[PDB]
RNA sequence: UACCGUACUGCAAACCGACUCAGGUGGGCUAGUAUAUAUACUCAGGCCAUAGAAUCAACCAUGUUAAAGGAACUCGGCAAAAU
């Protein structure tokens, strides 16, 4: 067994877990959100275009 | 399997003796186009020699021949 | 108009034997100073299939006129005996009968007072000509006599393949084989027919 | 109507990024494509015979979905099967052209061997009858 | 790891046999075809002695000889060509049909190169020699070859005279059957 | 018949070597047929071959060359 | 009868492994000898670009053959051969 290929990509759950709406939906990651726009991080979540 | 030490310049030039190449001690020049190869090896216009002017082969005539050419 | 000598004379060249094309006729010990293609050619002379596909069906109709088992020596004689025109030598003959008869287009039967064990290929052969080419090589008797064993083993098979969780002939998806090409391939065809 | 060097793939086509077109863009990415034309009924693909444009397939689906009232359990997935089989049936209206073209040049390069054999063999006895001639006179 | 250079044999030219007899009934058929290729040196040298071989059995003009000439030489078109040009071209040299001029190296690999052509045609690079050399009755080599069980072996155009009382006979022509 | 595209990648390398990467604004292209006005419609403006002549002729047609390489000098 | 997808790649030099990585990656379609999608050769189709060039080193890897013997080798017939 080889190892080092654990990311395995799919959009659908890239954008539900770190997505805006799962940041929104509970307060600590409101506070994760809060912070992230302390630190001053051009991208805010992993599915914001524009 | 592994150096001990760091190899001086002295001993590295000592060592690279056998990467050093011998100079030839004969070339076949041609008179004109000055081009320079082997006694032994073609160097006109049919092998690479862009500067050939044909002067090279002094002397070419054969006309004659008969044969069934076959189409 | 299609004779040629055979390079050893006394004889005509079949189509599949090394000809003699020199115009002159010269010795052995004459002509060992000249070059072999001077004399004949080592290839096959582009007539030879044309001729060939002329003396089988001349070989065939022979056999097709006389309704009556009739070995190499008979059909030799009658192809020969209808205008030394075709046939030089029975080997050819035979080897035409034989390719008739592996195309299915004649059949062979034992020969009595000289049987040699009919699979000897020394045997002399009786030809019958049956009239259609046959899709298959045996008696007729003797294939729906296989024909009958094999198809019950595809019930016995069929029937296995049941009690086991399977269907019992393989089922294959139905396949689309028209096109354009066949499409216009059978238009030139029928103005090729129709001219 | 089809530029056929740019359909067997021996010519450069209008649009040449495609280099392999689906169902549609065969109409597009044609070089003889004429905007002036009206626009075909089903618009198909080339490789597949002339009645198969202004022919709606779906006239197939409703036969069989009619005539077997048993194909009405899942019509989803008769649907989905449907339009797997139209489209396996345009991939063998490919192979069958394919396959008819194949074994159209085979005889014809077949059959031009031999001439070409026959014609350097009919050069060749005039010369040796040449030769044979010169040695008479 | 058997030895093929210094124990005469042929070449392996880095590949399988079949390989190597392919490639080299390719490159014969090559040669035949345009009269001059070049090459790396040691496919050079290998292709000079097939070419011996190939050129000899088109001379003898057989059946048998043809049959193996058909698998050995692919093209057909020059199958033609070694058994009616080339045969009549080399009809009384004793070998030798090809010559071999290096060329240098190429640019890929720095491997040497070989021009390998056919002798005694027109637009070869140096004058041929002839194949025989009519010899002088009143000279030493005739003598020898006289008390010694040698042939004469004179040079000869394609139909000698030896063969024009038979040709020039009417009975002897059978109206070509 | 609309197609949308994406903007095309810039690249814009700056004093010191960074790699600015820039993405123009994302653009809708639409194909518009159009009609003949009022009587005009003889501005529409355009012998015979066989179509068994035309696809074997481009069956014996020489192949397509592959595609040189961009370091490749033919 | 609108909107979104439609290029290219997709057992892979374009995805997941730092790589042009011998690894991992789902579903479907298919011709003949022929008979099973196994096996040998082949159809349609594709490929022979990513180091090349010769040659007899030793030695290493992977195999073929071997006289007379035959587990006597070895911790152990392990490995090969054999059915
Ligand atoms: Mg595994
Ligand atoms: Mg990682
Ligand atoms: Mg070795
Ligand atoms: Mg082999
Ligand atoms: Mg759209
Ligand atoms: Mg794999
Ligand atoms: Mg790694
Ligand atoms: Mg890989
Ligand atoms: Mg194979
Ligand atoms: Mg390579
Ligand atoms: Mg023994
Ligand atoms: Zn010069």
């Amino acid at each position: 067994g080889n190892r080092g290929n654990t990311y395995q990509p799919s959009r659908r759950k890239r954008v539900n877990r770190h997505g805006l709406e799962k940041r929104l939906s509970t307060p600590q990651g409101r506070e994760v959100l809060l912070r992230r726009l302390r630190k001053g991080r051009w991208r805010i979540t992993v599915d914001s275009f524009r | 399997a592994t150096p001990k030490k760091k190899l001086s310049l002295h001993r590295r030039g000592n060592r690279r003796v056998w990467y050093w190449l011998k100079r030839k001690t004969e070339v076949a020049k041609c008179s004109y186009c000055g081009a320079l190869s082997g006694r032994n090896q073609m160097f006109s216009g049919a092998a690479g020699n862009s500067a050939c002017t044909g002067q090279c082969v002094e002397q070419a005539p054969t006309p004659p021949a008969s044969s069934y050419p076959a189409e | 108009e299609q004779r040629h000598l055979y390079l050893d004379g006394t004889r005509t060249a079949d189509p599949g034997e090394p000809r003699y094309t020199a115009p002159y006729w010269v010795p052995p010990s004459a002509r060992a100073g000249i070059p072999n293609i001077l004399f004949s050619e080592p290839w096959p002379s582009h007539e030879e299939p044309q001729l060939r596909r002329q003396h089988a069906a001349m070989c065939l109709e022979a056999l097709k006129r006389a309704d009556r088992p009739l070995t190499a020596e008979q059909v030799h004689e009658a192809v020969n005996s209808t205008a030394k025109p075709v046939l030089s030598t029975l080997a050819y003959t035979k080897k035409l009968l034989e390719h008739l008869r592996r195309t299915r287009f004649v059949y062979g039967r034992k020969n009595p007072d000289s049987m040699l064990s009919p699979g000897h290929p020394d045997h002399p052969r009786l030809y019958e000509a049956l009239p259609f080419q046959a899709a298959r090589y045996g008696k007729p008797e003797t294939l729906a006599a296989a024909d009958e064993a094999a198809r019950a083993a595809a019930i016995a098979k069929a029937q296995k393949r049941l009690r086991n969780g399977k269907a019992p002939y393989p089922q294959h998806r139905r396949r689309a084989r028209f096109s354009i090409w066949q499409h216009e391939l059978a238009q030139e065809a029928l103005r090729e027919l129709q001219a | 109507k089809w530029d056929w060097k740019w359909v067997l793939g021996k010519a450069s086509g209008r649009k040449p990024a495609i280099t392999r077109p689906r169902r549609h863009q065969w109409h597009y990415c044609n070089p003889e494509y004429d905007p002036a034309a009206p626009l075909p009924e089903v618009l198909r693909s080339p490789f597949g015979p002339p009645g198969a444009e202004r022919s709606h397939d779906w006239a197939t689906y409703a036969r069989h979905l009619q005539l077997q009232p048993e194909n009405r359990r899942d019509l989803k997935r008769y649907r989905a099967r449907f339009v797997r089989f139209m489209q396996l049936r345009e991939l063998d209206w490919r192979e069958a052209f394919q396959r008819g073209v194949a074994e159209d040049s085979r005889v014809s390069n077949k059959v031009a061997r031999a001439k070409a054999e026959a014609q350097r063999q009919d050069a060749w006895s005039d010369y040796k009858q040449a030769m044979w001639q010169r040695a008479q006179l | 790891a058997r030895v093929r250079v210094r124990l005469g044999d042929w070449n392996r030219l880095n590949r399988k046999w079949q390989h190597r007899v392919s490639m080299m009934k390719t490159m014969v058929t090559q040669l035949l075809e345009k009269e001059r290729i070049r090459t790396t040196l040691a496919k050079a040298k290998t292709l000079q002695r097939y070419a011996d071989k190939v050129i000899t059995l088109g001379k003898q003009g057989t059946r048998e000889a043809w049959s193996e000439a058909r698998g050995i030489v692919r093209t057909d078109r020059e199958l033609h060509k070694l058994f009616t040009q080339v045969a009549l071209r080399y009809r009384e040299r004793p070998g030798g049909f090809t010559r071999l001029v290096r060329a240098g190296w190429r640019e890929r690999d720095a491997a040497p190169v070989a021009f390998v052509e056919l002798v005694d045609r027109p637009g070869e690079l140096r004058p041929a020699n002839p194949a025989l050399q009519r010899p002088n009755p009143l000279s030493v080599q005739a003598w020898i070859r006289q008390q010694l069980g040698q042939p004469a072996r004179e040079p000869s155009p394609l139909l000698p005279p030896s063969v024009q009382q038979y040709l020039r006979e009417e009975n002897r022509i059978q109206q070509g059957r | 018949s609309t197609i949308n595209y994406l903007g095309r990648r810039r690249l814009a390398i700056s004093r010191n070597g960074k790699r600015l990467w820039w993405r123009e604004d994302d653009w809708k292209k639409a194909y518009v047929i159009f009609r003949p006005p009022a009587g005009q419609e003889h501005l529409l403006t355009r012998q015979q071959r066989p179509v068994i002549e035309q696809i074997r002729e481009a069956a014996r047609a020489p192949r397509l060359p592959p595609r040189p390489y961009p370091w490749e000098r033919r």
